[PDB]
């Protein structure tokens, strides 16, 4: 783990106190999917694969963005599972 | 000599300079004297053998706007690919920092145009042209960097802004699919870092250059430089320009300027 502090749900989601408003992401689908916000623009890092992920477009799925970067990480795969990042990867 | 091979117990490890496209890079002194950029390629993407054998290819192009690759340190995992350090950072961050006259922005397009038009006659293929990978050096030169690469390993990715319609649609690679990645470059050049098609989503742009949808005119091109970076992006692959046609109507642009 690289971030150990945001391992909990809760202590990502106070790090999107500050997020902007203008972001067409939601901070709750961000948490659950293991990021949380470094204080930058819409910058959001994987407590887990310190993956860093940003400029969040409209429709987009945090989980399914995280699949598409960091598949390889180990806490995607603990909660969507290997059958969920296959059909993504492998898309 | 040393056949393109570096000994890594000569390299020290300075300072880190962040994650690039195909791997996080670190600065440092290649025998203690010369100052490099070793780039430490990414585990799983790429696979090691494909890229040992082929990369005496890569090694061989020497040009002054091209990142001076050094060797690579193929004995272990990851593989190290040791080049020049450019330091000014990347043409991406560099412009969004800065203010140039536009005398300077077309300098730039005129550096990187020399560079492709030099891959152009060697037949190799960039892939991946836009500003996040062209260097910038000490001396506000540009210099191309991550060609290659692309070639050895989802729905809709960020990519789709610098592919041209045969790219995004049969993922057909060419001179045309580097002229096309040029112009969209020259774009972001005179938009200061902007990003291609902003007000479009990565599938609402595909569903948009296919159409026929171009990128507006920057405020700081001219007229007559918007008509080269719009000679890029012909529907038909077959009526676009040359890297050679396109250094000749830049250097046209600097005399009825200067
Ligand atoms: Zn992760």
């Amino acid at each position: 783990i690289s971030n150990l502090s945001m391992q909990t749900h809760a202590a990502r989601m106070r790090t999107f106190m500050y997020w902007p408003s203008s972001v067409p992401v939601q901070p709750e689908q961000l948490a659950s999917a293991g990021f949380y916000y470094v204080g930058r623009n819409d910058d959001v890092k994987c407590f887990c694969c310190d993956g860093g992920l940003r400029c969040w477009e409209s429709g987009d799925d945090p989980w399914v963005e995280h699949a598409k970067w960091f598949p390889r990480c180990e806490f995607l795969i603990r909660m969507k599972g290997q059958e969920f990042v296959d059909e993504i990867q492998g898309r | 000599y040393g056949s393109w091979e570096i000994d890594p117990k000569d390299l020290t490890f300075l300072k880190e300079l962040g994650t690039g496209q195909f791997g996080v890079v670190k600065y440092g002194k290649w025998r203690g004297q010369y100052d490099v950029a070793i780039k430490m390629i990414k585990e799983g993407s790429m696979s090691e053998d494909e890229f040992i054998e082929e990369a005496k290819v890569m090694m061989n192009l020497s040009h002054e706007k091209l990142v001076q690759l050094y060797g690579v340190c193929t004995k272990q995992r990851p593989i190290f690919i040791i080049t020049e350090y450019m330091a000014n950072g990347c043409l991406l961050n560099y412009l969004r920092e800065m203010r140039f006259q536009t005398q300077q922005l077309l300098e730039m397009c005129k550096d990187v145009c020399e560079a492709m038009e030099y891959l152009e006659s060697k037949q190799f293929l960039h892939r991946d042209l836009a500003a996040r990978n062209c260097l910038v050096n000490d001396q506000g030169v540009v210099k191309v960097s991550d060609f290659g690469l692309s070639r050895y390993v989802v729905g809709s990715k960020f990519p789709v802004r610098w592919s041209p319609p045969e790219v995004l649609m049969y993922s057909k690679f060419s001179s045309k699919s580097d002229i096309w990645a040029f112009g969209v470059l020259m774009w972001e050049i005179y938009s200061l870092g902007k990003m291609p098609y902003e007000r479009f989503t990565n599938s609402e742009t595909a569903e948009h250059i296919a159409q026929g949808l171009r990128l507006y005119r920057p405020h700081l091109a001219s007229e007559k430089v918007y008509t080269i970076m719009y000679s890029c992006w012909h529907e038909k692959a077959d009526e676009r320009p040359t890297f050679k046609i396109l250094l000749s109507n830049i250097l046209d642009v600097m005399d009825e300027e200067s």
